[PDB]
């Protein structure tokens, strides 16, 4: 019930390598020069640092905030180029009409490892969800139709099947797949996912969705 | 003051590397929104406290302030135009002014624009 | 009076560009030292530019 | 009553911290140093290097220069809006080379910008501040090549505007094409005016072998020295003729020439013990007699081609070493452009020699003023490095003036940065701080100097050492600098000092700063005080230790962003540095000698000095400062009693008894408060409006001058046209307001009063003006109004008047007013505030005394904030610095613990449990015992291990005290809370940004002249901007009509945005828009570059952009 | 992303990509006014050998052409997009010569031409929807009546 | 830039609907003007437009009658709350004017997070939907209420704080 | 949280159709000065102020509450924009 | 014991399994109560709080 | 193509880049102004050279 363990644990503030260097050791710092040191910093903030383990923290650690401040400003050499070749995406026709398409594994091979495995719960979510089926499709009874809207709960419903062995390749409508001039359609699309419901129509679609791949664009560092 | 040549509008103003000098310069060339509305409100409001003048008084009324033709029309045309002389519109004039004024201090309509 | 759903750009040439203008700007004067008003052939120049005050 | 801790006394105490302003430009003022003895470095170098000026010729010579006196003290300067500069006369001769005309005479140069006591300069009245320029010292270099690692670059380099680049680069072609000025030649075409034939071109060099073809070439060494000499200069020079006699001077000038040359005295001095050799002058080369010999080139050459080789000990430069890089200081700053800027005129000197009068011309008609004067008032005005003093505190100025700025007209920019110039170099240390810089995109380029580093003449920043020998703690602090402490083995601070002698014999150490653990014996050096390792502000944060860096920076650099307090307190948690902070700020009044208080007066407060003299020092009590935050000094001396030297007579604004005071130390619960102090949020008890804590006072500027137009002059006065009654209260004589008094936003200050432009009245309007009968007078009103938002009272009343002694106004102005505008602020809602520790937060609403989370004693909580903060910015030093508030508020004794070195968990636990074992005897001794509410939270603690289980109340409760928790009531309720929550005092501080000013909002106002969009800014009062970013955002949600406007309606468009009013005013729908009118601007635009802008409309066909104007 | 820990969805990417590849390479222009080596949007092409294998004529023979997203949106058929991009010099140019007529396709054209965008509420898809109240509604559904006889 | 618009800090919402937002009231009213000028108008005290007009734009005598003549205006329609950047299309969304006092801005805790707030001293911008066009789609689909799900994933966005999290955990 | 949401854009197919029937609506409410609706005093929107609980003003909220019932009619093509302002504008001052 | 993540997982299926304005209030409940919740408890950070593993 | 080579010069209305003063005396002009000034001088002192009979160089 400690109030630090339980603020991360339950997701509220904090993460496992803050903590660390808190009730832990704070670890092992870098050099500017990139080589990590050879020394580690031992004591926590709590204990409190000396005054090397504090400057030759300083140094990797000043070094980072420059990396990330420096970063702010690339997303928008992302964000801003990404907005003006998705201007003219919108929703147009309903139906785009094409038999076109393509498949998503729900396995990504693990490398050098081999034998594939499975895309965790996100990751088929992350293309999978709110999608419309392109093809007829049958496993373990209940068989999907053609043109279904895949929600949250289809989706584990396919990894179900998946680890079932009898589905793998999945066939879906694909904005590339879309024969909406200058713009997408409803099924190449898919759910409006702020609405959790079919994209409507006349939807900013790609020019929203450049926002969306954009906001991440400051939070890659690594 | 003659000598001292003008200045460029981009000029930077302040210490940091966005600001402009001509970006800082008003538009008073144009009347703003505020002003529209403002003009257009007593260019009817003296429509409507106008309308309590005799036909005379009130078409003629209009002649001595550019109202009518926008170009100011004297006394002496004005009575010109209604058969009149050079004196009668002169006392048209005053008392159908003051008229107003008993109006207007009445209703307090159109009190403000005082400046 | 016409919905405008188009726009085009191209090369313009000397003929339109004469046409585009009411007059050639000649002297470099901007404005009179003294009435700073748009001189006879100014940049500024009010005379075939238009009006600084509306219909005057 | 105070405690300090920690073991590290501190030897040596910190130098004058403001001297890296003061004394550099000292250096290069010579003021009292006569006109003989005088250094010849800095100022007397711009003398000493542009002259002789020379031209059947003139010899003009210099001789000396008069140090002007001020003609108007830096007050007078501050309230004229002049510059604080006084004239410098200089005395010369003028000689002629046959006539012998000896004829002297003394000139005169301008007026030179003078230095106040702090370090800050006066410019037109608002001071302003030089900051440090950094970069690579003058010297020699060599790096691998960043076209090729198989090789080794190198290169030379004078000081800035001082000379140009050099650099011998290695080509692919297998060949040395060095490159220099941006163009590419090889070394042979060098070394044929050097005196070094192809004999002597194999001589040295087959110590290396393969070097030796890359130079040797045939094509070229048959040209001898002045042979070649116009060679290299018609590469160099594509527009003059390959005059012989050309490339004898030019080149010359740009290589033997000391005057258009100037290497570095460290370029001439590092570069000179490194290669090997003896360079004399500032040259490269030596003119000598005809050719040119070499003092340079080959002995930087052989060093070049050493390293490349492998040879020991010629390797590659660091050219980050703070070693290798010098600090451009004030004076060798000014300098600078005191010798650039007097070259100008020596041109201007030779150019007004050969026509006229030759026969005798005084130098006083050949010598000007403008082309120095306002040469120099350039860099003293629109440089990087003359920036606007800060002025938000005192502290401000002091680290403001402090920092070293990377950037700068002279070696960096925004470009060139990437991790180089912005990370921290190994040997930082007791230099330049390692984390305060700017939190913005600048990180790692404005920083600060740190406690005990100082800036010799030579650039290479020193930091104080104690030396020590044999393991004896040795009395001798050595300045060593940044070069020499990559040699010798440095000990640290906290290193086992006992008996001034080493203890354990794993000592702490290192190399060019790589940690070390090694014999106790061998130690030829030491860290004084951990407080060099850092900057000031850094310094000021107790337990900083246990503070992640990330969030200390702000910590440290916020601390200027905090405003003073007429109440305000230090903190009862010090470092022990801040009493210092306020003398070496010279925002202090002390005593110079042991005085005896006489007469206090809250305006001059005397003291009759033991030297029997009678001296007093007025009072600057509320004036206004560069921002708001004005300058006080609180007499909190006795009408008598014999002071001593260097005592303390007068406060400061942000000084409280000789101590660093920023805000008022105030107890805070850490605890969740109905979400208001979710997320970096802030809670306060409006108790604290009570005792009017954290509330300051601004004072702002507000100047009218009497305009002259065309249509003729003006003045101010009490006289409008239109004027009511009541609108005219304070004015009482010339136009101008009574001191104290309120002027909401919305009132006036002065009478200005102008001939209107004549236009006839509309129509309507000439009836409207008829019917009531007040005429349109010919003067309209003009006075200057007080901004919205800025209500304040009246101080300053300043009037200047055209015509008066020691008043020069613009060339045809008439009276002008400045009025100071003063307002009492207390802490807002919304206004920022942070504690030492850099956690940010605005104030989150207020709260009634009456519900607080008080505690048995019946006292209520202050502030109240949120532990989410803390894990995620890893703050732990606010906990410490609240922990001990606990015991601090309770036994009344505040307390020192310095940065690193300070009390630690037992001293604290100790402090606490004392803290507890007195409270309880106002409990059980007042009559009282353990409370219910008390034994629930003990309970739930016994159940969550927070208390030791078998152990009474009385123990349960101190543990949970020791803790810096406690059991706290709710206000509200009067039930407790289920768990504990620490409290205690804390050093906090109410922020710059306040939303008293910031906050604005407006309807429809004035436009930028060009294109109908507002303005931003609250200053030019206009709408924020709705730019690209805004308008996608729009575009996403699918919101078509709510673009329009913003590219329309409530923007530009001209019969669009008066529609609106029309319609709104009206109670109606708007009308949709047409003509942006910002677009119509980049149709003819573009019209200008003859592109036909065509506009289609439903299907191919023409329309009028330009509704029925341009249509001809 | 999934790496960074970002939950996006693919939909997104998918349409960037969709754009970097719509365009193809002219080869063997075969019956088109086209020549050899030219570009254009897959949509084009697609179209005129659609209408090319009616017409009789030979379609034209082409390869895929993958560019990066800024040329993608500087090769877009919208000039005024490119114009308000940047490299503002070169795209006026290529427009101007060629005379380019933007028919405001996108909407970041019609931002600039301060017009009602052809996307969200403003789609032509709903922006002619109508609206009446049955009073009203009945009201003017007798009124055909009123034209026929008479 | 724009007409009718302006901006301040921030100041969480604990009592705040996610359609809430802390309206300030010296900014609501010049951010208003046209619109009050004509709820004056009707609401009898000053005659016609000038009147009113001149009358509040003077000084800073604002009496209750124009208060709750504000707030008649103010019901229903909502305005748009902004804080740059503008990354996530959630850096704008509507809510519904609250006249409080003070000068700071409040705002739902909730939504805080997809406009990358903190209450570190940030200030956030606000327009008004003037045309009822317009002004439906503030209050439709651009709504803060109505759009909880991130476009970007499909999950929710208006998901709880990290506060209430530790709250409803503990 | 405008209630009816869910229903609101269950009517329709998408956001904008919505929108813009509101809008047009809205507008209509107002050129009439709210005699026209298909609601009833009862139904109507109310605003409740402290001088008298009144129908609320606001022409959005009206639309809002109004399209609830269903009684309004809509979708493109409708009838002739000719006619339509013919007996629209008439019928209500 | 309800954590983030099952508060993420509720908002969802409410939404899908219920609609916009309920789930609108349903989260406003969360936080009133959440708010009030943490506040009763408190739970501070001492220093205290941090204690060190003895196997370090 | 030819009109690539122009005789006239499209010059832009003098109220899209204007000269006007503001409050202290002094007035201020756009860079696009003196940029156009230069332009005509060297324009008409062509013509000067021209009728007057000047040599090639
Ligand atoms: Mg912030
Ligand atoms: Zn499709």
């Amino acid at each position: 019930f400690n109030p630090l363990y339980v603020m991360a644990q339950s997701g509220a503030r904090g993460n496992p390598q803050q903590i660390r260097q808190l009730c832990g050791m704070r670890g092992l710092m870098q050099k500017p020069s990139g080589e990590t040191f050879e020394v580690p910093v031992r004591s926590s903030f709590r204990e409190g640092l000396t005054v090397l383990e504090y400057f030759i923290s300083s140094h990797g650690a000043r070094k980072g905030g420059a990396d990330t401040a420096l970063r702010t400003a690339d997303s928008g050499y992302l964000t801003r180029k990404l907005v003006d070749v998705a201007h003219e995406i919108v929703v147009r026709e309903a139906d785009c009409g094409t038999t076109n398409y393509i498949s998503v594994p729900l396995f990504q091979m693990d490398e050098v490892t081999r034998t594939l495995r499975l895309r965790k719960r996100s990751d088929i979510e992350s293309g999978l969800y709110g999608r419309v089926l392109a093809r007829e499709v049958e496993a373990l009874g209940r068989r999907l139709e053609e043109g279904r809207y895949l929600s949250l709960e289809d989706v584990h419903f396919l990894i179900k099947a998946a680890e079932a062995g009898e589905v793998r390749e999945v066939p879906v409508r694909s904005p590339l797949t879309c024969q909406t001039r200058y713009g997408v359609c409803q099924k190449c699309y898919g759910y409006d996912l702020s609405m959790a419901r079919p994209v409507s129509i006349g939807e900013a679609v790609g020019v929203v969705a450049a926002e969306s791949i954009g906001e991440p664009g400051t939070q890659l560092t690594m | 003051k003659i000598a001292q040549e003008p200045v460029s509008l981009e000029t930077p103003i302040g210490d940091e590397k966005d600001s402009f000098y001509g970006d800082f310069i008003p538009d008073e060339n144009l009347p703003s929104p505020v002003e529209a509305a403002a003009q257009s409100l007593l260019s009817e409001e003296l429509e409507k406290a106008l309308s309590k003048l005799s036909e005379r008084e009130a078409m003629v009324l209009k002649l001595r302030k550019g109202l009518i033709d926008g170009r100011e029309h004297t006394l002496e045309e004005v009575g010109a135009y209604f058969g009149v002389t050079r004196e009668r519109i002169r006392q048209i004039e005053n008392k159908a002014l003051r008229k107003l004024k008993y109006h207007e201090s009445r209703t307090r309509k159109l009190r403000d624009f005082l400046e | 009076k016409k919905e405008v759903r188009k726009v085009r750009i191209a090369l313009a040439s000397p003929e339109k560009i004469r046409s585009w203008s009411y007059g050639e700007v000649e002297k470099p004067e901007t404005i009179n030292y003294r009435t700073l008003k748009p001189e006879r052939d100014g940049l500024f120049d009010e005379r075939i530019f238009g009006p600084i005050k509306d219909y005057e | 009553e105070i405690k300090r801790f920690g073991r590290i006394r501190e030897v040596i105490p910190l130098p004058p911290l403001t001297e890296i302003q003061v004394e550099s430009y000292k250096k290069a003022l010579q003021a009292d140093v006569p006109p003989e003895k005088r250094e010849n470095v800095g100022i007397q170098a711009a003398f000493k290097e542009t002259f002789p000026i020379e031209e059947g010729g003139l010899v003009l010579d210099f001789l000396e220069y008069r140090i002007g006196d001020p003609p108007f003290s830096q007050d007078e300067c501050r309230e004229k809006d002049l510059t604080y500069q006084a004239p410098l006369y200089a005395r010369l001769q003028l000689i002629h080379k046959d006539t012998g005309l000896i004829k002297e005479d003394e000139v005169f140069l301008g007026h030179l910008p003078l230095m106040t006591e702090d370090g800050s300069f006066i410019i037109n009245g608002a001071d302003r501040v030089i900051v440090s320029q950094i970069h690579r010292s003058p010297g020699v270099y060599f790096t691998p090549d960043p076209a090729r690692p198989g090789r080794y670059i190198a290169s030379i380099i004078p000081l800035p505007k001082r000379g140009p680049w050099i650099d011998l680069e290695v080509e692919a072609s297998g060949v040395v094409t060095m490159k220099v000025n941006k163009r590419k030649f090889p070394l042979v075409l060098l070394l044929r005016v050097l005196g070094y034939d192809q004999e002597t071109l194999v001589r040295e060099l087959s110590a290396y072998g393969d070097l030796v073809q890359g130079l040797l070439d045939e094509a070229v060494l048959a040209m001898r020295p002045e042979e070649a000499m116009v060679r290299l200069f018609t590469l160099l020079r594509p527009g003059d003729p390959p005059k012989k006699d050309k490339a004898l001077a030019y080149l010359f000038g740009l290589l033997a020439d000391p005057k258009r040359y100037d290497l570095g005295e460290a370029g001439r001095y590092k570069a000179e013990e490194k290669l090997g050799v003896g360079l004399s002058g500032r040259t490269l080369v030596r003119f000598e007699d005809g050719e040119f010999k070499d003092e340079v080139f080959l002995p930087t050459l052989r060093y070049l081609f050493a390293l490349t080789a492998g040879v020991p000990g010629h390797e590659v430069d660091d050219i980050d070493h703070l070693g290798n890089r010098r600090i451009r200081t004030v004076g060798e700053l000014m300098a600078d452009q005191f010798r650039v800027g007097l070259a100008r005129l020596a041109r201007g000197v030779r150019e007004r020699m050969v026509m006229g009068s030759p026969d005798t011309l005084t130098p006083a008609k050949l010598v000007n003023s403008r082309p120095l004067e306002a040469a120099l008032r350039e860099f003293f005005s629109r440089s990087q490095l003359s920036q606007f003093k800060d002025e938000t505190n005192p502290l401000s100025s002091l680290r403001h003036k402090r920092r070293i700025s990377a950037l700068g007209p002279g070696g960096l920019t925004r470009e060139r940065a990437g991790f180089d110039v912005r990370d921290v170099h190994r040997t930082h240390y007791g230099r330049i701080c390692p984390v305060e810089t700017p939190e913005g995109a600048n990180i790692g380029l404005i920083t600060s100097l740190a406690a005990y580093a100082r800036v010799d003449a030579l650039g290479f920043i020193r930091t104080p050492y104690r030396r020590v020998k044999n393991g004896v703690v040795t009395e001798e602090v050595v300045y060593m600098t940044a070069s020499e402490e990559d040699r010798y083995t440095i000990a640290q601070a906290n290193t086992p000092l006992e008996g001034d002698r080493i203890a354990t014999d794993r000592v702490v150490a290192r190399r060019r700063g790589e940690p070390v653990i090694v014999a106790p014996e061998e130690v030829e050096f030491m860290d004084v005080s951990p407080k060099q390792v850092f900057s000031l502000n850094t310094n000021l944060i107790p337990f900083l230790e246990h503070d992640d860096a990330n969030r200390a920076l702000m910590g440290s650099n916020m601390q200027t962003q905090a405003v003073p307090l007429i109440r305000a307190q230090a903190p009862v948690v010090m470092t022990g540095l801040e009493e210092r902070v306020v003398r070496d700020s010279l925002a202090a009044l002390y005593a110079e000698e042991d005085g005896e208080v006489v007469k206090v007066d809250g305006t001059r407060i005397a003291v009759r000095y033991e030297d029997g003299r009678l001296v007093e020092h007025p009072l600057r009590r509320y004036a206004r400062s560069n921002q708001g935050t004005a300058f006080d000094q609180r007499p909190r001396v006795r009408v008598g009693q014999r002071v001593k030297k260097g005592d303390l007579l007068a406060d400061g604004p942000a000084s409280e008894e000789g101590f660093l005071a920023l805000g008022q130390n105030v107890l805070v619960a850490i605890m969740p408060f109905d979400g208001y102090n979710f997320e970096d949020a802030i809670v306060i008890s409006e108790e604290l409006l009570k005792r009017d804590f954290y509330t300051s006072i601004h004072i702002e500027r507000y100047e009218i001058e009497a305009r002259d137009t065309k249509l003729g002059p003006e003045r101010i006065t009490r006289d409008i046209p239109h004027l009511s009654e009541a609108a005219l209260r304070d004015l009482d004589e010339e136009g101008i307001v009574r001191i104290g008094a309120e002027v909401k936003p919305g009132d006036i200050l002065v009478g200005r009063t102008s001939f209107k432009g004549e236009q006839e009245p509309s129509p309507e309007e000439r009836l409207l003006r008829s019917i009531f009968g007040e005429k349109a007078r010919d003067v309209k009103d003009t006075s200057l109004r007080v901004p919205p938002g800025e209500g304040g009272i009246v101080v300053g009343r300043l009037r200047l008047r055209r015509g008066d002694p020691g008043v020069e106004l613009k060339p045809g102005v008439r009276e002008v007013v400045r009025v100071f505008v003063a307002q009492k602020r207390k802490l807002q809602v919304g206004d920022k505030l942070a504690n030492r520790h850099g956690n940010k937060g605005v104030v989150a609403k207020i709260l009634p005394v009456e519900d607080m989370p008080h505690l048995p004693d019946g006292t209520p909580v202050d502030v109240i904030l949120n532990p989410l903060g803390v894990p995620s910015r890893m703050n732990l030093g606010q906990i410490l610095e609240t922990h001990l508030g606990l015991a601090g508020y309770f036994l009344g004794q505040r307390y020192i613990s310095p940065v690193f070195d300070g009390a630690t968990e037992p001293e604290i636990k100790e402090l606490l449990a004392e803290a507890f074992n007195l409270y309880f005897g106002k409990r059980q001794g007042e009559g009282f015992g353990v409370d219910k509410r008390e034994k629930e939270v003990l309970a739930r603690a016994e159940k969550l291990g927070l208390v030791s289980p078998g152990k009474s109340p009385e123990e349960q409760l101190k543990e949970l005290f020791d803790l810096g928790k406690v059991v706290l009531y709710d206000g509200r309720t009067g039930e407790p809370f289920e768990g504990p929550i620490v409290v205690g005092q804390m050093f906090i501080m109410k922020l710059y940004h306040m939303v008293e000013d910031k906050m604005h909002a407006r309807s429809t106002g004035p436009y930028s002249l060009i294109t109908q969009q507002p303005l931003g800014g609250k200053a030019q009062f206009g709408g924020q901007r709705f730019g690209e970013m805004e308008v996608w955002a729009l575009e996403a949600y699918g919101a078509a009509h709510t673009l329009q406007e913003m590219l329309t309606i409530k923007s530009d468009d001209i019969e669009g945005r008066n529609a609106a009013y029309q319609a709104i005013i009206k109670g109606e729908d708007v009308p949709e828009p047409s003509v942006p009118e910002s677009f119509r601007v980049l149709v003819k635009e573009l019209q200008a570059l003859a592109l036909d802008v065509q506009t289609l409309d439903e299907k191919d066909n023409p329309v009028d952009i330009f509704e029925g104007l341009a249509s001809k | 992303y999934r790496a960074q820990g970002v939950k996006l969805h693919d939909k997104h990417i998918e349409i960037v990509v969709r754009q970097m590849l719509k365009y193809v390479e002219v080869t063997d222009p075969g019956d088109s006014r086209l020549l050899e080596g030219q570009v254009l949007e897959k949509w084009d092409v697609e179209a005129l050998n659609e209408r090319l294998i009616a017409e009789g004529k030979v379609p034209v023979a082409w390869k895929p052409l993958l560019m990066g997203v800024t040329k993608s949106a500087l090769s877009t058929k919208s000039w005024l997009s490119a114009a308000s991009f940047q490299n503002t010099t070169h795209v006026l140019t290529e427009a101007a010569i060629a005379g380019k007529k933007d028919e405001l396709i996108g909407l970041k054209e019609n931002v600039i031409l301060g017009r009602l965008i052809p996307a969200g509420t403003g789609s032509d898809f709903v922006r002619f929807t109508q609206v009446v109240d049955q009073r009203t509604l009945k009201a003017i559904e007798e009124a055909r009546k009123e034209a026929v006889e008479a | 830039r724009v007409d009718y618009s302006g901006r301040s800090v921030i100041v969480v919402g604990p009592q705040l609907k996610l359609h809430q937002c802390g309206l300030p009231k010296r900014m609501a009213l010049e951010l208003f003007k046209p619109f009050l000028l004509k709820k004056m108008e009707e609401k009898a005290f000053a005659p016609n437009v000038k009147a009113a007009r001149r009358m509040l734009e003077r000084q800073r005598d604002i009496k209750d009658e124009v208060w709750d003549a504000l707030e008649e205006v103010i019901h229903g329609k909502v305005v748009l709350l902004n804080r740059a950047p503008t990354l996530h299309r959630l850096g704008i969304q509507a809510f519904q004017p609250v006249l409080v006092e003070g000068q700071s801005i409040q705002l739902h805790p909730l939504v805080c997070e997809a406009f990358n707030a903190d209450f570190d001293g940030d200030q956030m911008a606000v327009h008004v939907p003037l045309s009822s066009f317009a002004q439906a789609e503030a209050r439709i689909q651009m709504l803060s209420a109505h759009n909880l799900l991130s476009p970007a994933s499909g999950e929710p966005l208006a998901k709880p704080s990290r506060d209430i999290i530790l709250g409803l955990y503990y | 949280a405008e209630p009816g949401i869910d229903k609101l854009f269950g009517m329709v197919d998408s956001k904008y159709r919505l929108t813009v029937v509101v809008a047009k609506r809205a507008q209509q409410l107002l050129r009439h000065r709210f005699k026209n609706t298909v609601l009833e005093p009862e139904e109507r929107p109310k605003m409740r102020t402290l001088e008298g609980l009144y129908d609320d003003p606001n022409a959005v909220t009206w639309a809002m509450k109004e399209l609830l019932t269903g009684r309004l009619f809509f979708g493109e093509n409708l009838v002739p924009e000719d006619r339509l302002q013919k007996e629209m504008e008439r019928l209500y001052p | 014991p309800q954590e983030k993540n099952s508060l993420k997982d509720l908002v969802y299926q409410a939404f899908l399994r219920l609609g916009m304005e309920k789930t609108a209030r349903l989260l406003d409940a969360l936080k009133y109560y959440g708010f009030t919740l943490s506040t009763t408890s408190g739970i501070t950070i001492g220093i205290d709080d941090a204690v060190i593993p003895e196997e370090k | 193509p030819e009109w690539m080579i122009l005789e006239a010069v499209p010059v832009l209305p003098p109220d899209l880049r204007p000269m006007v003063q503001v409050d202290g005396g002094r007035f201020a002009t756009s860079d696009l102004n003196d940029l156009y000034r230069r332009l005509i001088n060297r324009n008409n002192r062509l013509k000067k050279l021209l009728a007057q009979g000047a040599p090639e160089i």
